């Protein structure tokens, strides 16, 4: 096989063993942002700088279209029962596989609604951040992402937003609107994906507006400036609204 | 014998103060030695001497290691 | 950066305090926060060097705790070992080790199994001037511990609030609602 | 007490567990295994519910 | 201690610490005791020579 | 429902098996209040044909 | 697969003693893996599992002699009260009531 | 053959816990230590396809 | 069967059972009530044939 030639299977080649053998897992870059005030973290080595109750500000039962969807099964099943358009044995029987699959969306809703942050931390050394998220069930995710894998998306959610000029915080510091950023690899309950889309909701308050933006926008953040405050007002398991 | 008991006691505490600090730990009991009355050898209950109030009781280290200084004496 | 920097002056910061609150306002052993400085950079950093950071004051796990009087506030969070308290004949000046952390063997008492779990929940020690029948707290997170206040009401109702409690309980009631039925239908 | 120390191969056979007490430190000389099939498989007894379906 | 007639190793066999209830610590864990120093085993640590 | 009846539910579940299932039981009464309609209706009738 | 561990403690006596952790199996010899060398691979196979006819040991503790668990003891019920918690509710703090009326007779 | 426990049947502690983890995670890097990166592996699926009539843009 | 093939496995969420033997004292008791039902129905039907 390879004895066939083919220039664009050479160029795929080529491309491949040049990079290998140049971009190597240690990268140069220039991004990092000094805050001008002292950083105070928690007794964890964590600074908190989002909070929102999605769960509790979400709409969870009554969601279109899935209401919609699931009001359309009856229909079917009342049209299975009596037969209304006299048809087959087998034609009769098909009108029952839609119940076995108008429930799947609202899944699938449901499920994004957990993608949601709940809380975001910035580690020491303003390189790492920890985002903590919960399901309707009660389950808890807690994931670890690199800064530099965050990339901010424009306000309508169809494109990447410019990481130097990005409008998402108000004057004052809270979100203008809903923001979603993208991460290029997520580490999830120990498996990694890619492109993971999370948001951050108007409705949830934002401290440290400058690690918030610095941290959507990807810049590693300089903590040299930092303070250690001895807290232990955070239970392990600690109930929330969020449910 | 009061005296002979509180020497004992006394002793006992001074053993275990200077073998938690030689192997940087703390004593696994407090009972100067063994016995079977309680099941402490094979069950959860255990006989430890650390009881304080709050988190500014001058008695919150009595009984631990912490309590006595590099030449094994009480502070 | 240069916006970051340009919008910081404008920025302003929130507290990081949440519903939880604070510890060391309702928990006696939680001391007030402290805020500590580091010390300057070192310079050179040797390979088998210790932190500089100024020390933080260790507490150690006390045995027991005494009776709060009304303002308890459990370390941990401890198990729920029943939805309603128990009703238990106190004797006169017997001290008694209610159990904190919710897993005791014995009921409501200590049983040791606190010192065998992951928990900073420490039975607590009490005595009674007055004998009699006492409820005594299950759910582990009643105020007056460790008699009951009907908190276990409130828990119930928050675990009922709650989406999936509140899907646990009406299949449960559903279940039961299919034998009442059956039996309703059971004539035709 | 006095039959472990007699006979302990009895004592072993009837399940009794070594009634001696080596707080002192030196282990004892006659020391065995525990037999506990008898104590084990009886109705108050992990073998509860076996010893119920056999009665 | 665990005594070897001039042997290297031996097939050594741990339950823990042993309850009159019981009788038993965990699930036997066999492991190789071997000459040397000590050695620990990770369920409960006990510590063998 | 089970465990709610007793005050010490650690005890309950490690008397019975020392095993939590507890999630799963307690889930499933949703799915099986409503798993059993069609055989119920369709043994109602097969009990009549039976009697006639 | 020799040993899973290493760790160096300071006896009570002042000297500095070394502690292996062997690699353990689930009640099965058979299963376990009986090797020489840093490796994980079950290279070496024995048609004779006692070589010298030395019988294996399960040592049996006295209670007498038996000392209190101290090898994160803590942990023994950590599990199934994990368990447990995942699937219970807590009430938020601030909703919990608090500072209520103390017992008259405590 | 390799024992799949590598030595920890059980986790006892989450001392063991984490050793089995870092040799766990330590084995999976040598067996994936010959073969190519995500992104070259990505890059290399999404333009296999070479098979065009027109060519110069 | 759901939870065990979604969450139980290494991948997603392993959990570290640091029990070290079973407590069960009544369960077989508590279980054996649905094979007890069986068998009552069964010498139920079985007697009012016989
Ligand atoms: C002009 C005429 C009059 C007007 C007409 C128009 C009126 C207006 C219409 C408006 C609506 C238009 C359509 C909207 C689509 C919305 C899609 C959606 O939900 O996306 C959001 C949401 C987004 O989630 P996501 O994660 O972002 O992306 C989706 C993922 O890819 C996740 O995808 P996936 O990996 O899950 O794959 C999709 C699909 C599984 O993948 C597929 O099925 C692929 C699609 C092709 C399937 C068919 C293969 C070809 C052969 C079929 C024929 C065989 C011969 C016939 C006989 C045998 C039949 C079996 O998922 C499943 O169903 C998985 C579970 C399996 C079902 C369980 C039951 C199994 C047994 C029965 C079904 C067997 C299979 C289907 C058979 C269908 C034919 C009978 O998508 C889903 O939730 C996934 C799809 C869920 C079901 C969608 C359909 C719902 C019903 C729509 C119609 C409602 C109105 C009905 C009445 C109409 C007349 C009045
Ligand atoms: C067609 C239907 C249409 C319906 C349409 C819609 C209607 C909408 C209605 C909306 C409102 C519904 C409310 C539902 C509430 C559900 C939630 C709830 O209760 O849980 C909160 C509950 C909070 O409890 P709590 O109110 O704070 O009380 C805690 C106290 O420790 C509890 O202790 P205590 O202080 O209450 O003490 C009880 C008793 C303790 O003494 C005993 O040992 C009880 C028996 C004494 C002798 C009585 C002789 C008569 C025959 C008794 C037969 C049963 C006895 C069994 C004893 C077994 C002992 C091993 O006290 C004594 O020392 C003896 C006093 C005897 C005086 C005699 C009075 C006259 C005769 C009646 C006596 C009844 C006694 C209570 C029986 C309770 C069940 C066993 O949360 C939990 O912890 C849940 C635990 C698990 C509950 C499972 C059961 C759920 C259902 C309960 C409600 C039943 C409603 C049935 C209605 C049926 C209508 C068809
Ligand atoms: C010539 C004479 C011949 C005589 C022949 C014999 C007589 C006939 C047979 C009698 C059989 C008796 C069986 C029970 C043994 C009681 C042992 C005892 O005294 O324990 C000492 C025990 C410890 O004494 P202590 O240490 O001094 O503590 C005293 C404190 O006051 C203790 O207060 P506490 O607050 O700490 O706790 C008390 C109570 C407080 O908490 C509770 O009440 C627990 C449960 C409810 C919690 C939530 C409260 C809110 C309201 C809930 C409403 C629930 C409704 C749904 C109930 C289930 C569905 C029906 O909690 C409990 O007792 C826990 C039980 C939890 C399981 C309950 C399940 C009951 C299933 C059977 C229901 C049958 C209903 C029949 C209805 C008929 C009319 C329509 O004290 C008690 O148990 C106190 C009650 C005394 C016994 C009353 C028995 C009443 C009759 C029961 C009949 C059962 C059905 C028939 C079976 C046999 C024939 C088929
Ligand atoms: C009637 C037939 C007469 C035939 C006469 C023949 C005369 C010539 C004999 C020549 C042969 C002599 C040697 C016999 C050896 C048999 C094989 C054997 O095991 O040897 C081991 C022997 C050594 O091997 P090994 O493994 O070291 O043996 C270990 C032991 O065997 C230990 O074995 P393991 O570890 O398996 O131990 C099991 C044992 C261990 O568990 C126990 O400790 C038993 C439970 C004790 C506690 C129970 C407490 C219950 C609660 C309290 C009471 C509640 C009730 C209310 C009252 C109290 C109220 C407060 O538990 C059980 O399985 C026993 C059942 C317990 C249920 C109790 C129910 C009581 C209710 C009362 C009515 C029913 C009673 C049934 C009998 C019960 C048992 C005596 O083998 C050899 O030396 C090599 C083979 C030699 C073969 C020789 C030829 C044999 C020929 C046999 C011919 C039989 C013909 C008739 C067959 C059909 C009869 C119906
Ligand atoms: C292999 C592949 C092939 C397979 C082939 C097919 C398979 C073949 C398999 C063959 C082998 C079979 C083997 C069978 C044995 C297996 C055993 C095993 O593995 O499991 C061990 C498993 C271990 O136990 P577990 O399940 O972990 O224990 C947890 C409980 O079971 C869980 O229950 P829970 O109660 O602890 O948790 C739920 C709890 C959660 O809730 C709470 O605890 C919260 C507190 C309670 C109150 C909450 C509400 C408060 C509301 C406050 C007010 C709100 C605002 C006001 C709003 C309304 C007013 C405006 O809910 C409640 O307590 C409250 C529910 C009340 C609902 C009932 C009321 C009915 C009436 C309602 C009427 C309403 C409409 C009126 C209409 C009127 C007109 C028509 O089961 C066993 O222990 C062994 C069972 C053996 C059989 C005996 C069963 C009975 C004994 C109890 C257990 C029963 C449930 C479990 C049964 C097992 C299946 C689900
Ligand atoms: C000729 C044509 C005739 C047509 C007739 C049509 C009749 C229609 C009747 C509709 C009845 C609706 C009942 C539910 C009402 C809920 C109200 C509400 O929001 O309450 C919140 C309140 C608030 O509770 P809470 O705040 O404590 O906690 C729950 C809060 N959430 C859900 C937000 C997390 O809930 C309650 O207090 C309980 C109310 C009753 C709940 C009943 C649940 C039924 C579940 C059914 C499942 C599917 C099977 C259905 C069929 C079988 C039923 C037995
Ligand atoms: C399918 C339809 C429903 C069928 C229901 C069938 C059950 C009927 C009632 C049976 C009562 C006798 C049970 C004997 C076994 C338990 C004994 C025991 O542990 O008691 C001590 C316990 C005490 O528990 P405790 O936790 O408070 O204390 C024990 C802990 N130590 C040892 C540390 C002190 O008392 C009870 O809680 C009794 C509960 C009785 C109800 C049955 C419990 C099992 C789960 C099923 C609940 C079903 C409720 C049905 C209500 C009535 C319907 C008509
Ligand atoms: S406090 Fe619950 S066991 Fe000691
Ligand atoms: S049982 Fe805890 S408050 Fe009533
Ligand atoms: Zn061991």
């Amino acid at each position: 096989l390879n004895h066939v030639q083919n220039m664009l299977e050479e160029n795929l080649k080529y491309d491949a063993q040049k990079y290998n053998d140049e971009v190597a897992v240690i990268q140069k870059t220039s991004r990092i942002y000094k805050p001008t005030y002292t950083i105070e973290f928690n007794r964890e080595g964590e600074v908190l700088v989002y909070s929102a109750d999605p769960i509790k500000n979400s709409v969870v039962y009554f969601k279109y279209p899935y209401v919609l969807y699931e009001a359309a099964i009856p229909l079917f099943i009342w049209a299975w029962i009596y037969n209304p358009l006299e048809l087959s044995k087998n034609a009769v029987n098909s009108l029952l596989i839609y119940p076995n699959i108008a429930w799947i969306p609202r899944m699938w809703y449901w499920r994004s609604l957990q993608y949601k942050i709940q809380k975001m931390y910035l580690l020491r050394g303003g390189k790492v951040a920890k985002i903590e998220t919960q399901s309707l069930a009660g389950d808890r995710f807690t994931s670890w992402v690199e800064t530099y894998q965050f990339h901010p998306l424009t306000q309508d959610q169809k494109n990447f937003d410019n990481q130097d000029n990005a409008e998402f915080l108000e004057d004052e510091g809270q979100l203008k609107y809903e923001l979603g950023v993208q991460l290029d690899n997520l580490q999830e309950m120990g498996t990694t994906s890619q492109d993971i889309v999370i948001n951050f909701m108007k409705e949830g308050t934002v401290h440290h507006p400058e690690l918030f933006e610095a941290i959507v926008k990807g810049y590693n953040i300089d903590t040299s400036d930092y303070v250690i405050n001895t807290a232990n007002n955070l239970r392990a398991r600690e109930g929330n609204h969020n449910h | 014998d009061i005296n002979k008991y509180m020497e004992s006691q006394l002793v006992n505490d001074t053993l275990r103060a200077f073998v938690s600090k030689v192997g940087k730990t703390e004593p696994a009991t407090w009972k100067n030695y063994s016995t079977i009355y309680h099941k402490d050898n094979y069950e959860a209950e255990r006989v430890r001497h650390v009881a304080f109030v709050d988190h500014k009781d001058p008695h919150m280290y009595h009984g631990l290691p912490q309590d006595y200084d590099d030449n094994i004496k009480p502070k | 950066m240069s916006a970051i920097l340009k919008r910081a002056a404008k920025y302003k910061r929130v507290s990081s305090i949440l519903c939880e609150g604070e510890a060391h306002l309702r928990d006696p052993f939680t001391p007030p926060p402290v805020i500590l400085k580091p010390p300057a950079p070192r310079k050179d950093k040797k390979p088998d060097d210790i932190t500089d950071f100024p020390a933080q004051k260790l507490i150690p796990l006390p045995e027991s705790i005494p009776y709060q009087e009304g303002k308890y506030r459990p370390a941990s969070i401890p198990m729920v070992a029943g939805f309603f308290p128990y009703n238990c004949y106190l004797q006169q000046g017997k001290v008694y080790s209610w159990c904190s952390c919710g897993i005791s063997q014995s009921g409501p008492w200590c049983d040791g199994l606190c010192n065998s779990v992951v928990t900073r929940c420490r039975p607590v020690v009490f005595n009674v001037s007055q004998s009699g029948y006492y409820k005594i707290c299950n759910c582990k997170f009643s105020a007056n511990a460790p008699f009951c206040n009907n908190t276990h009401r409130k828990m119930v109702r928050y675990h009922h609030q709650t989406h999936r409690g509140f899907y646990e309980i009406w299949g449960a009631a559903l279940f039961v609602l299919g034998w009442v039925y059956m039996g309703f239908n059971y004539y035709t | 007490y006095e039959l472990f120390v007699d006979h302990p191969d009895l004592a072993q056979w009837t399940g009794t567990y070594p009634k001696v007490d080596s707080s002192h430190g030196f282990p004892f000389y006659s020391t065995y295994e525990m037999y506990r099939d008898f104590q084990e498989n009886t109705l108050n007894s992990d073998g509860s519910f076996a010893q119920w379906i056999t009665l | 201690v665990v005594f070897t007639s001039e042997t290297p190793f031996r097939y050594v066999g741990c339950t823990g610490q042993m309850n009159e209830d019981d009788y038993e610590g965990h699930e036997l864990l066999f492991f190789l005791l071997r000459e040397g120093s000590l050695q620990r085993c990770m369920g409960c640590g006990q510590v063998f020579k | 429902m089970g465990s709610v009846w007793f005050r010490n539910r650690y005890w309950w579940y490690r008397s019975l098996y020392d095993d939590y299932v507890a999630r799963e039981a307690k889930l499933a009464f949703g799915i099986a209040a409503f798993i059993w309609l069609p055989h119920y209706y369709w043994g109602i009738h097969l009990n009549r044909a039976f009697e006639v | 697969q020799m040993f899973v561990a290493r760790q160096v403690v300071t006896n009570s006596k002042g000297e500095k003693v070394e502690v292996l952790w062997n690699a353990q199996c689930y009640e099965d010899i058979a299963q376990l893996n009986v090797g020489f060398a840093p490796v994980l691979e079950s290279v070496d196979y024995h048609w004779e599992i006692f070589l010298w006819a030395d019988p294996p040991i399960k040592p049996n503790n006295d209670f007498d002699l038996n000392v209190p668990c101290t090898w994160f003891e803590y942990e023994q019920e950590w599990w199934m009260e994990s368990c447990i918690q995942e699937d219970q509710f807590n009430l938020p703090e601030d909703e919990r009531p608090y500072n209520t009326p103390r017992n008259p007779h405590c | 053959s390799t024992s799949t426990t590598l030595g920890l049947p059980r986790w006892y502690k989450r001392i063991s816990y984490y050793i089995f983890k870092i040799r766990y995670l330590q084995h999976t890097k040598s067996k994936m230590n010959g073969i190519p990166g995500s992104t070259v592996r990505l890059m290399l699926i999404n333009r296999h396809f070479v098979e065009y009539e027109v060519y110069e843009k | 069967i759901l939870k065990v093939a979604r969450f139980r496995v290494l991948k997603m969420r392993p959990k570290i059972s640091t029990s070290y033997r079973p407590h069960g004292k009544w369960g077989d008791f508590l279980a054996c009530i649905i094979p007890l039902i069986w068998c009552i129905n069964i010498l139920t039907n079985s007697n009012l044939i016989l």
